[PDB]
RNA sequence: AGCCAGGAUGUUGGCUUAGAAGCAGCCAUCAUUUAAAGAAAGCGUAAUAGCUCACUGGUCGAGUCGGCCUGCGCGGAAGAU
């Protein structure tokens, strides 16, 4: 541990993706391997590029120390280790989803799906965040809605 | 800026002296200028701890004595021979 | 058993433990270090 | 990937996968078969390139038939056959004789970049200079 | 303090040696990915391998660490009617 000039970087990170970000999932890395982060590092790398971090922040005065500002509720999810994955450019995208399919592959857990701050409720896999730019699938029936 | 806390010495001698170590104080003295030399007692543990630090030394350390602060630099110290303690010391008025 | 006079701890897994008015050094790695003092 | 078995990485040959002094027998013998390691990786090896050493890791149990992998080649021995001198140095580590290009070192570390963790396609480039540099080879920026 | 994790790369540093891959030595004791990982403190070996350790991240959730001064005690302490 340094002193108090190096704790508040981790949080000045933590309150920036807190506040400016977006959709964000949880990661109960009680056991992290070396491929569990690895297989994340590919999925957060596709949404746009390094936007998508996930440190193994889970202290009070850490990643609950950029409650007060924003994402008020981090308080309960807080306890044990919480892999706040705070978002940035875009919304929910695949996160949430890619989450949830990557952690059925038994990749330890997720305090069963805790969830960060976004609606108005807690733990709740939604599937209305994926499709968010398709503009093709209305110029399908066209070609063969005219003979008849 | 040290600042140490003195009692006037009432009985002064060998006896007084051995009596005052006794007691976890140790007697010194203040002398220099016009003004006469003005012996005082000081609580040894207090003084001890102050005097560790090279900066004791060095600097200018103000005394209180009868609620009067006398400006003063430490000019010499007898320190016991095989222990870590102060005999006696000499304090020259700055 | 070492029995001497002057019983030290003799590497990181030597512990130091009184007996009965006995201090004794017991070790968990080497059997060598195990003493007694006396 | 999320679980793994058995492997057993070691520079093979890509032009004629039947090889015996170098390993041979000993790519595969503990229920790997030899014979199903020149109809099945050949397959995939004249549609890239064939000649230089390729890492390969069998997928073999207990069931017979296995399943042949890929992997990529080694970062500090793409400063050889893409940088310079080969041996990378020719005297003990203490007076600097090597280098490197200061236009390479950024579209070498692309080819690889399957086994970068490096989210930022320019952040695999930053751990280049560190295995470009193990001897010490001064670059020209 | 325990408890759960890692304890990597260049790299097995070169030699001289029979071999030397942290661990026969002799010598340099550097750099990388950085949360952190000693060209390695102990075990281990034919030597690798393998098993610990250093530091560090988590859990936990209040005191804790080892010097100084002195009091009293313990061991050191076996003899012949």
């Amino acid at each position: 541990m340094a002193l108090n000039l190096q704790d508040k970087q981790a949080i000045v990170a933590e309150v920036s993706e807190v506040a400016k970000g977006a959709l964000s999932a949880v990661v109960a890395d009680s056991r992290g391997v070396t491929v569990d982060k690895m297989t994340e590092l590919r999925k957060a790398g596709r949404e746009a590029g390094v936007y998508m971090r996930v440190v193994r922040n889970t202290l009070l005065r850490r990643a609950v120390e950029g409650t007060p500002f924003e994402c008020l509720k981090d308080a309960f999810v807080g306890p044990t280790l919480i892999a706040y994955s705070m978002e940035h450019p875009g919304a929910a995208a695949r996160l949430f989803k890619e989450f949830a399919k990557a952690n059925a592959k038994f990749e330890v857990k997720a305090a069963a799906f805790e969830g960060e701050l976004i609606p108005a409720s807690q733990i709740d896999r939604l599937a209305t965040l994926p499709t968010y730019e398709e503009a093709i699938a209305r110029l399908m029936a066209t070609m063969k809605e005219a003979s008849a | 800026m040290f600042t140490i806390n003195a009692e006037v010495r009432k009985e002064q001698g060998k006896g007084a002296s051995r009596r005052l170590r006794a007691a976890n104080k140790f007697p010194a003295i203040i002398y220099g200028g016009k003004e006469a030399p003005l012996a005082i007692e000081l609580d040894h543990d207090k003084v001890m701890n102050m005097q560790a630090k090279a900066e004791f030394y060095s600097e200018v350390l103000t005394i209180v004595v009868d609620g009067k602060e006398i400006k003063v630099k430490a000019q010499d110290v007898q320190r016991h021979p095989y222990k870590p303690k102060l005999q006696h010391i000499d304090f020259v008025r700055a | 058993m070492k029995v001497r006079a002057s019983v030290k701890k003799l590497c990181r897994n030597c512990k130091i433990v009184k007996r009965d008015g006995v201090i004794r050094v017991i070790c968990s790695a080497e059997p060598k270090h195990k003493q007694r003092q006396g | 990937a999320k679980k793994v078995q058995a492997y057993v990485k070691l520079q093979v040959a890509a032009g004629m996968a039947n090889p015996s002094p170098p390993v041979g027998p000993a790519l595969g013998q503990q229920g790997v078969n030899i014979m199903e390691f020149c109809k099945a990786f050949n397959a995939k090896t004249d549609s890239i390139e064939k000649g230089l050493p390729i890492p390969v890791v069998i997928t073999v149990y207990a069931d017979r038939s296995f399943t042949f992998v890929t992997k990529t080649p080694p970062a500090a021995v793409l400063l050889k056959k893409a940088a310079g001198i080969k041996s990378g140095s020719g005297k003990p580590n203490k007076d600097k004789v090597g280098k490197i290009s200061r236009a390479q070192l950024q579209e070498i570390a692309q080819t690889k970049a399957a086994d970068m963790t490096g989210a930022d396609i320019e952040a695999m480039t930053r751990s280049i200079e560190g295995t470009a540099r193990s001897m010490g080879l001064v670059v020209e920026d």
